[PDB]
């Protein structure tokens, strides 16, 4: 299966439009590609698209991704990762378990709290998990 | 004691009724599963007691159609009971299946469209 999604990015300070390709193949293989100006800037291969996206953002350190999956407080639950191939995640809040109304699509638009690295996102998530 | 649980999944029932639900890694640590089941990949298949909790996942947040599978098993771990108030997504009513779910334990597959509408017909697994 191949799905495509246009996204907004900030490349070296400039607002730009890019296109993600999600290629889901047999044996849990998720391939996430990003195209910009018809050129493939990067690709990640993993078993879910949230992991793919974190790898992609680490490969492209000069780009801010204006997407929910790049937001500091967003992370999949085990269930959302497993059942949705990482496409559905949660916006998390200090001291609170995640609720259905907190669910998001990782490639929906977001421009707040996204100028952060995948490692900072993992750190926020670890501190959140400990806050419960 | 056996219980019915449900799982959203985009994979075909031809594949699932044949192979069942397999896990992605060997970690048996339920705490690590709840924190991040990709780091390390956990030896559990996630399911829920509540069929409605599968819909947003099966449809990728209303973007595509997918399936809700039903299964009957006796080896699952009730995540909320095991983790208590620490359960990070307790509203999901998660029963984590250690080692996955055999194909013979899967009852059927019911399609759901992107708008969240469950189809009328459930496709039953002939292995039952």
């Amino acid at each position: 299966d191949v799905d495509k999604r246009k996204i907004k990015i900030i490349l070296n300070g400039e607002m730009e439009e890019a296109e993600l390709h999600m290629i889901t193949s047999p044996n849990r293989h998720c391939c996430l590609k990003i195209f910009h100006n018809n050129n493939q800037l990067a690709e990640s291969n993993d078993t879910d698209y949230f992991s793919c996206f974190a790898d992609l953002r680490n490969q492209l350190k000069n780009i801010i991704f204006l997407c929910k999956g790049a937001k500091i407080n967003v992370y999949p639950s085990a269930m959302s990762r497993d059942m949705s191939d990482g496409i559905v995640a949660y916006e998390t809040t200090l001291g609170q378990p995640g609720l259905p109304e907190n669910q998001v699509h990782i490639f929906d638009f977001e421009d707040k709290y996204v100028d952060i690295t995948p490692e900072e996102q993992r750190k926020f998530h670890s501190q959140w998990f400990e806050s419960l | 004691d056996y219980i019915i649980t449900y799982r959203g999944d985009t994979r075909s029932f031809t594949e699932i009724f044949d192979k069942g639900f397999e896990t992605l890694g060997p970690s048996k640590d339920l705490y690590k599963h709840a924190l991040d089941n990709r780091a390390p990949p956990s030896d559990f298949v996630s399911t829920t007691i509540d069929p409605t909790k599968t819909i947003s996942f099966a449809t990728k947040y209303g973007q595509k159609s997918g399936y809700m599978y039903t299964m009957k098993t006796n080896h699952g771990i009730d995540v909320n009971k095991a983790l208590g108030a620490r359960s990070p997504f307790a509203a999901e009513a998660e029963i984590a299946m250690p080692g996955g779910v055999r194909a013979e334990d899967i009852l059927g597959a019911r399609a759901v469209n992107a708008d969240g509408e469950m189809w009328d017909y459930t496709i039953l697994n002939p292995k039952r």
